[PDB]
RNA sequence: UAAUUGCGAUAACGAACGAGACCUUAACCUACUAAAUAGUGGUGCUAGCAUUUGCUGGUUAUCCACUUCUUAGAGGGACUAUCGGUUUCAAGCCGAUGGAAGUUUGAGGCAAUAACAGGUCUGUGAUGCCCUUAGACGUUCUGGGCCGCACGCGCGCUACACUGACGGAGCCAGCGAGUCUAACCUUGGCCGAGAGGUCUUGGUAAUCUUGUGAAACUCCGUCGUGCUGGGGAUAGAGCAUUGUAAUUAUUGCUCUUCAACGAGGAAUUCCUAGUAAGCGCAAGUCAUCAGCUUGCGUUGAUUACGUCCCUGCCCUUUGUACACACC
């Protein structure tokens, strides 16, 4: 109930995000903008 | 110009120089040196001997045996002053004994709490 | 801006003459005007 | 704000995946889904949507049904349907799924790609690049290109044609990695 | 932006030796007329990092710096930055090693400026009179630059800069 | 009368179409609008709610070198509401029409 | 050109108090008393929550019922809003003192 | 009717009497004072043609202090000259105008400045943080 | 009023505090062991003390003492234990330490360093 | 010229990428499209002081209509625009008028071709190969640990105070963000010196909490340039608040202690205007935690003919062992 809460794409329990809930920017910073995250 | 024990203050406004009253401070000054019916406005060498008597009352009789204003199973609390350092040692001593990773640390000389000391 | 020439005005009828200026070891442009010593092209100016 | 985007960053791409794998034996090309009133509709655009679309039928109901339970909801809401891919040449995953499956299959990745190049371009499309950037046979590491046409990934809005994407390339020696590009719309629709 | 007026409004339209006036209320060669100087006196005052109070500063410095032996205040302020600029200091050489430094103008707007933030400075550096009147140091020092326009008495380096760029010339 | 508005003030069967594109969706703003300038009630309802812009920033490149770069990307939710009729003794069919996919529709019909 | 009505700026608060805990009586039986900060003091705070008519009636724990005195006299209602309206003695009991202050400038 | 560098002042125009209230006050007050003029200096500024008139007054509000002050500024004379003819001057309203802007910068339209922009850097904007790797 | 707030110390504390009857818990005082903030305790209670209990004692053996070890730097200054010996670990430690009532101070695993090695100074 | 940006030369001629253009943002406008309407301003009901009414204010009722204001759709708008100067052969440069805007609108995103063995198997259920197996380098569970402090180097935070600190008072910002559980965002009532406890409460677009308690800042008053009342390190006690857990360090509050530090060597950082600089808040972080960071508004400079030299880069020419290319 704290620092452990996976990250959908690759469990990499370190770096996950806010509005969404997946992440990490790991599996976002090119695998989201079209998934989507425009810009 | 010479209150509470060795404490020999003066020259600097009522309830302001009563901080230089080793032990006494920015609110003690007010509350104490105020409930004295003492005109906080009043200054240094000038002050009612009935004051100082009483400023040593409230602000050193409440601010000593009381903090119960100045009159009437006690417990109860209390502060310190020129009997401060002594008691400090007292408690750093109550500690210097049963041993505290943040107590024996007063003896040894590391900072007491938190203190990510590995720089300053 | 080495003060150019000093074309004053007659004799005692000139609070002060004028003087063009530009630069050699820096700038370079047309000018004149503000200064009333009495040096010369021997002396110089800055830009 | 809840779902919306998040809802896409959800079931959308999250779909894309199963719509990228467990289906590539048939060659996927994307996917679009919307719903009427609890009418969740997958629109799986396939290159070879045949049995890939219903060998006696089992394709869809099989997958489709999984795609239900999986991303769990539907029970009748979700519903999928096989479309007919565009004129292959483009949408990246086309000839990239190709090479991806070619060097893979066997062809010398010399002219192997020289094809997809000279074939996307061939299906009419002002040329198109596609470098192979793996461990070029036994050796160190490097890459090589392949193009002829136009483009330059400049600020033509979102390229505004350039429809490039990269894929796996998991050979037994390492991981080369395919990445084609297309000059796309020479101005049409 | 962003000062006031009145308070005296003694507008001496003369006092402007050398060039100057052709830029006594200017900036250009690089502003325009950044309100008749006293918009920069008041501005060169923002040496903590924010105008206003700065604005006050100026004003107080004024009523004060005129009340005290009035010279029309504004004309003390003009006649402040007036007889109180640099005039052809040196500036490096490069012709040596190990330079030397030769001298000359003094691009007017300079003379005004380089004396503006300067008188400004001498002010700022209270420490005499280390009173509590910022506008006093700002005045007197500027006043000791009006009355001081009778030697020395606050500027000083005023001279220095010039009373030096003669020898090493 | 002191309020950017206060949306809302929502009508008329509510029908708020809330989406993430524009022309290629909110074309069905003209649609739904003019699809009623015929006979339909008074439609005080082409209410634009303001550009909602969700933005996720996240400095660039896994790892450590660089400067870290820092790219901050977007994905903007726009969303408006139309006021057809309130309940209307004329409904149905005029109950959820059109279908520009990716725009999210709205019922209610009050009050 | 011009006036103030309930307005008149600052001293118009250095008034309602200047004439509250001066023309006392009172409510401000405040027992928070001495310990809490400052000076004199603190009907000023009240000549604050006072001018707090312009607002809340349409826009710490000393405060937490420094309201309780105003609402026991100089307006300050339970407000169906949820705060305090300048009660009976309205922009009135105030408006007055404000007047007094007005002609009191001279 | 006029906003100022993140602030914004609204204009009231229809002939009346004295006491022109800003916000809901009186351009006597306007207490973020010091330079409390430059507000009473639009009305004063009427020093060029008129003396005060006999009209109206409205409220401002946006961004912060001196911002607002500078806003209410245009606000006024950017509303004396109000069209007219019921506000400005029923003819040749360049009466004020060209006069109330032959030394203006408030009614003299607004300034093309407005806060924004930073940088993947330090503070941002342009001041990029101070680093000195060895 | 006219003080009571905070004046340096105190209360009848440290001094007249837990010390308030050094023979207090010599009677119990159980929850009363908690008669002095600022900590404890949204729960109540434990169980492992059953060894310090009918084991640490239980003979007597008038040479008072006992093993009684348990990783538990959580277990707070009893003081219903009053005196015994517990294995105040540090990982590879379980160091020994009497539980003298004299000091119902800090936490079990507190009076038994896990640095122990400040290094040359 | 910001540009291999153009002119100009000319055996070249004609051209594609890149720059540009276009995308986004920030500004202006329409008297187009309505919105509640910022109400521009009026209507009823209503409270207050005051001979019209100002001076106000509430408030649910019908009105309206449209700027303020607002939201955002669809277009317009700038193009170095005139004019003059002057390179003259023009691209341009420049000064003045003057536009919301001035020659590069401010800003950002995209960013070709080559190059580095740069850094990332500690971000992937990306992977070659090597290693590793019921005494496991797998995963778990318990405890410490990354926080251990003679000392070095760096990014900072706040301070040396009179443009100040200190108490009362005046005001007003923007980006933003948040629940089905449930300790989401939190208004209001009470209790609480304070932390906070709290009874309720609104609220998946501007609806409710934030602009209506931002701070720097303005005014009024106290301190007397004295390591004071600047500053607040360190420790003494206590009270509360996150979590199973806070001793090992934990977050806030309450008293007392009160040190360095009297503007900083040699170096060196960064920036030319809605900048710099100061002041602050939202968001990421999250149970709790910001001295970080991305942002965002608030006040609100001084500076220039610039090219001179030190540093970098470039372009040629010029020399050249090589050319896996001066590792």
């Amino acid at each position: 109930g704290k620092g452990s809460r996976q990250c959908r794409v690759c469990s990499s329990h370190t770096g996950l995000i806010r509005k969404y809930g997946l992440n990490i920017c790991r599996q976002c910073f090119r695998e989201k903008a079209n998934d989507i995250g425009f810009n | 110009l010479r209150l509470l024990n060795t404490n020999v203050d003066g020259n600097i406004k009522i309830v302001y120089a009563l901080t230089t009253i080793k032990g006494v401070g920015r609110r003690y000054s007010n509350l104490v040196c105020k409930k004295a019916d003492v005109d906080l406005h009043k200054r240094a060498g000038e002050l009612t001997q009935e004051e100082l008597e009483r400023i040593v009352q409230i602000m050193q009789n409440p601010t000593h045996y009381k903090i119960p204003a100045w009159f009437l199973d006690g417990k109860d609390y209390h502060t310190l002053a020129n009997n401060v350092e002594s008691k400090l040692r007292d408690d750093l001593e109550r500690l210097k004994k049963i041993r505290a990773h943040r107590g024996i640390r007063h003896f040894w000389g590391l900072r007491v709490r938190g203190q990510h000391t590995k720089t300053t | 801006v080495t003060l150019a020439k000093v074309i004053k005005v007659l004799g005692r009828t000139g609070s002060r003459g004028g003087v063009t200026q530009v630069r050699v070891e820096f700038l370079e442009d047309t000018s004149r005007t503000i200064v009333r010593n009495v040096k010369g092209p021997v002396r110089e100016n800055d830009i | 704000k809840k779902r919306k985007l998040v809802a896409d960053g959800v079931f959308y791409a999250e779909l894309n995946e199963f719509f990228t794998r467990e289906l590539a034996e048939e060659g996927y090309s994307g996917v679009e889904v919307r719903v009427t009133p609890t009418k969740t509709e997958v629109i799986i655009r396939a290159t070879r949507t045949q049995d890939v679309l219903g060998e006696n039928g089992r394709r869809i109901n099989e997958l489709t049904l999984l795609v239900q339970k999986r991303f769990k909801y539907a029970p009748g809401t979700i519903v999928l349907y096989a479309e007919r891919v565009q004129d292959r040449g483009l949408s990246a995953v086309a000839q990239a799924e190709s090479m991806k499956f070619k060097l893979l299959n066997g062809l010398a990745i010399r002219r192997a790609a020289y094809g997809v190049v000279r074939y996307v371009m061939e299906s009419g499309a002002k040329g198109c690049e596609v470098v192979v950037s793996g461990k070029l046979r036994a050796a160190r590491a490097k890459a090589m290109k392949f193009a002829d046409g136009f483009l330059i990934h400049s600020g033509q809005p979102v390229n505004d044609f350039i429809d490039t994407a990269t894929r796996h390339v998991l050979m037994r020696q390492g991981v080369l990695g395919i990445k084609v590009k297309i000059m796309r719309d020479p101005a049409k629709s | 932006e962003i000062k006031l007026f009145n308070k005296w409004s003694f507008e001496e339209v003369e006092v402007k030796d050398a060039s100057l006036v052709d830029y006594v209320q200017v900036r250009q060669p690089q502003c325009p007329i950044i309100e008749r100087l006293t918009n920069s006196l008041m501005m060169n005052g923002r040496n903590n990092g924010k105008k206003l109070k700065a604005v006050r500063i100026i004003k107080h410095t004024l009523d004060i710096i005129n009340v005290l032996t009035d010279q029309n205040p504004i004309q003390v302020v003009v006649d402040a930055i007036t007889n109180t600029g640099p005039r052809e200091d040196t500036t490096r050489v490069g012709g040596g090693g190990a330079a030397r430094r030769q001298a000359v103008d003094v691009s007017p707007l300079r003379r005004v400026n380089q004396a503006i933030a300067l008188l400004t400075i001498g002010a700022r550096e209270a420490a005499f009179r280390n009173i509590k009147t910022i506008a006093e140091t700002l005045a007197e020092e500027l006043i000791n630059a009006a009355k001081g326009s009778s030697t020395s008495y606050a500027i000083k380096k005023k001279d220095e800069l010039e009373r030096v760029a003669k020898s090493n010339r | 009368e002191e309020q950017e508005q206060q949306q809302q003030q929502i009508i008329k069967i509510r029908i708020t179409l809330t989406s993430t594109k524009v022309k290629q969706l909110e074309n069905v703003s003209s649609n739904i609008v003019k699809n009623a300038e015929q006979h339909n009630l008074v439609k005080k309802g082409p209410v634009r709610l303001p550009t909602k812009v969700l933005k996720i920033s996240t400095r660039k490149t896994p790892n450590g070198e660089g400067s870290k770069t820092w790219e901050t990307y977007e994905m903007r939710i726009h969303k408006r509401y139309i006021d057809l009729e309130a309940p209307v003794q004329i409904v149905k069919r005029i109950t959820q029409i059109t279908i520009e996919p990716g725009v999210d529709v709205e019922v209610v019909v009050a009050s | 050109m011009p006036g103030v009505s309930v307005r008149d700026v600052a001293a118009q608060d250095f008034i309602n108090a200047y004439a509250s805990f001066l023309q006392r009586q009172g409510k401000l039986e405040v027992p928070g008393y001495v310990d809490i900060v400052a000076e004199g003091w603190f009907y000023k705070r009240a000549a604050s929550v006072a001018r707090h008519i312009y607002m809340r009636k349409q826009v710490g724990s000393i405060n937490r019922k420094v309201l309780q005195a105003l609402e026991k006299i100089g307006i300050v209602e339970i407000s169906p809003k949820g705060g305090r309206r300048i009660s009976e003695n309205g922009q009135r009991d105030l408006d007055r003192i404000a007047a007094q202050t007005l002609e009191e400038d001279e | 009717f006029g906003k100022k560098k993140s602030a914004t002042a609204v204009a009231h125009v229809k002939a009346g009497k004295g006491l022109i209230k800003v916000n809901g006050s009186p351009i006597t007050l306007v207490e973020p004072e010091i330079l409390r003029f430059k507000v009473y200096e639009p009305l004063l500024l009427v020093g060029l043609d008129k003396f005060s008139n006999i009209d109206i007054r409205v409220r401002v509000t946006g961004g912060g202090h001196v911002s607002q002050v500078y806003a209410i500024r245009q606000a006024i004379a950017k509303g004396l000259v109000a069209y007219h003819q019921k506000y400005v001057d029923e003819q040749s309203k360049n009466e004020l105008k060209k006069a109330f802007t032959s030394y203006d910068r408030t009614l003299l339209i607004a300034d093309s400045r407005r806060p924004e922009p930073k940088k993947f850097g330090g503070k941002g904007a342009r001041s990029r943080f101070q680093k000195s790797y060895r | 009023k006219r003080v009571f707030k905070t004046h340096s110390y105190r209360g009848v504390d440290l001094e007249k505090l837990l010390e308030m009857s050094t023979e207090d818990f010599v009677k119990l005082a159980p929850a009363r062991v908690r008669r002095r903030f600022a900590r404890g305790m949204t729960s109540k209670p434990a169980g492992f003390m059953k060894k310090l209990r009918a084991a640490k004692l239980a003979a007597p053996e008038n040479e008072k003492p006992a093993p009684v070890r348990t990783h538990m730097r959580n277990m707070i200054i009893v003081p219903e234990m009053i005196g015994s010996v517990v294995g105040i670990y540090n990982g590879k430690a379980f160091n020994q330490v009497e539980i003298r009532p004299e000091m119902l101070g800090h936490y079990l695993g507190e009076f038994s360093i896990t640095y122990t090695p400040v290094r040359h100074g």
